[PDB]
């Protein structure tokens, strides 16, 4: 699900989306050029989020973390299956230049 | 010039500044209207973070420019 002048740049798998601190959601988290695609593991409502453009600012926590915008000010990624630092590294570069 | 440094909860706030000033200056003006430590401020600006011993300057920051604010976990 990609838009004009919008392009791909990695997709990883095994990923975890928590709020603040969670007691997730699993699927495939795939980086673009402009949104940051969610495709999860239930097809029926299959491929959410795509902020890319709001996402202030983005770190390492312990997983990496992902300040989108009483309420949390971020959501964070867990990496299971191997695939870490490769998204770090993409995403901080495309995410600042996307402005 | 006055730039705005906007919180994660949709606040502004409007600090007027000088491009001599520097990161931790900006981040003494922060607490002294919001409360927040320096200790727990990260200015940001288009995803690049800020560090202290830089002045605005070489950042290369305008005037009214937006930077924003994340508190560290």
């Amino acid at each position: 699900l990609l838009e004009i002048n919008e392009t791909l740049v990695i997709q990883q798998r095994g990923v975890r989306v928590y709020d603040g601190e969670e007691k997730f959601d699993a699927g495939t988290l795939l980086l673009s050029t402009h949104r940051l695609i969610w495709r999860d593991q239930k097809n029926n409502e299959c491929c959410m989020a795509i902020p890319l453009s709001q996402i202030v600012f983005i770190e390492e926590q312990a997983k990496i973390v992902v300040h989108l915008h009483s309420k949390n000010s971020y959501i964070r990624l867990s990496f299971k299956e191997h695939g870490q630092i490769e998204f770090y590294r993409r995403l901080s570069e495309e995410m600042t230049q996307r402005r | 010039m006055q730039i705005f440094v906007k919180t994660l909860t949709g606040k502004t706030i409007t600090l007027e500044v000088e491009p001599s000033d520097t990161i931790e200056n900006v981040k003494a003006k922060i607490q002294d209207k919001e409360g927040i430590p320096p200790d727990q401020q990260r200015l940001i600006f288009a995803g690049k973070q800020l560090e202290d011993g830089r002045t605005l300057s070489d950042y290369n920051i305008q005037k009214e420019s937006t930077l924003h604010l994340v508190l560290r976990l």
